């Protein structure tokens, strides 16, 4: 129907036939879709990423140096493609037409003392500390900690310490 | 919010303790309600990782890997950010005795030796010893008699 | 019905379809 | 119908039951 009430952590992807493109709709309105526009489902409730969780999204929405979201001039959102999305902990968001959410609710990849996480690279890309990564190169992330993913660097597997006793090799 | 609806802060959790009867708001979620706060005795202890970086009361900086270790006759005051593991009583070590341990991870032992993985140890003082979170119990060794 | 009596230790939420918002 | 589309030259006395006003 022509009445559209969207809860306040909600949203809906309206699809424009004039314009032929979707757009989000959101927030506490009442706002309703015009007869041009359709409504293809009921408000989904926005995404809520949990301190210490993270979760990815392809096809992710373009920004700026202001990291807003960047509708292309079709009126359509502006789409990376082939990228993807890593996301930690925020208030929570829309989904905008285009995404494809792959990833989403997990805690994230904490990891013991005596243990480590090995992490081929799946293609190049730049470090945290300025480093170049070649794409056959083995990280090893060793220590009491929470790993933060990226969407180029994949998780080979995790390797515990050996412990070694006394008069042993 | 602006629309009117409560603003929530999501994915942050909300602890609470003793005081005058409040209304639920929407939006919010009651994961947990009534029950006594933490009790401990002085003979037992909390252990305590952390689920993800956070401050302390002392403004000690906590890593994940950070285990806590809540001894004495208390009530402790629970986290959002703070995961209870467990609870482990205090080893009592009767006269002519000592309390075999191991090392789970690099650290420091009470005797201040540099402990590496695997590494065991004696624990030669005497009555009741509270095992370290890295500390693991395994038993009590008595002294052989030698009349 | 219309009319809604609240006992004093007692609480609703109330959902606004105006405003679109509890 | 909640739709409600006026002509450019037309006009509607909307009621307004919540402030009881028209």
């Amino acid at each position: 129907e022509a009445i559209i009430r969207i809860p306040p952590y909600h949203y809906i992807h309206v699809l424009d036939q004039n314009s032929n493109v979707s757009r989000v709709e959101v927030g506490p309105k009442t706002y309703i879709r015009q007869d041009n526009e359709r409504v293809l489902f009921a408000p989904v409730r926005m995404v809520t990423v949990p301190p210490r969780h993270y979760c990815i999204v392809a096809n992710p929405v373009s920004r700026d140096t202001q990291s807003s979201v960047l509708f292309d001039i079709t009126g359509q959102v502006r789409l990376r493609h082939a990228d993807q999305e890593i996301r930690l902990a925020q208030d929570p968001f829309p989904l905008y037409p285009g995404e494809v959410l792959e990833k989403d609710i997990t805690p994230l990849q904490v990891v013991l003392p005596n243990t480590a996480l090995h992490l081929k690279a799946l293609l190049d890309f730049e470090d945290k500390n300025g480093d170049k990564v070649m794409a056959g190169d083995e990280w090893l992330f060793e220590g009491p900690g929470t790993y933060i993913p990226q969407k180029e660097v994949e998780v080979v597997e995790i390797i515990q310490a050996t412990v070694i006793k006394q008069n042993q090799a | 919010d602006i629309t009117g609806q409560v603003r929530l802060r999501h994915a942050d959790q909300e602890i609470r303790l003793a005081q005058d009867p409040f209304p639920l708001y929407p939006g919010e979620v009651l994961e947990k309600d009534i029950t006594p706060l933490q009790v401990v005795l002085p003979n037992t202890a909390l252990h305590l990782k952390a689920l993800l970086d956070f401050e302390d009361k002392n403004g000690d900086k906590v890593m994940a890997g950070d285990e806590w270790l809540f001894e004495g006759p208390g009530t402790y005051i629970p986290q959002k950010e703070v995961e209870v593991v467990e609870i482990i009583q205090a080893t009592v070590i009767k006269q002519n005795q000592a309390l075999r341990l191991r090392a789970r991870k690099e650290c420091f032992d009470r005797e201040g030796k540099g402990r590496v993985t695997g590494e065991e140890w004696l624990v030669r003082s005497v009555g009741a010893y509270l095992p370290a979170v890295f500390e693991e119990v395994l038993d009590l060794v008595d002294a052989v008699i030698l009349t």
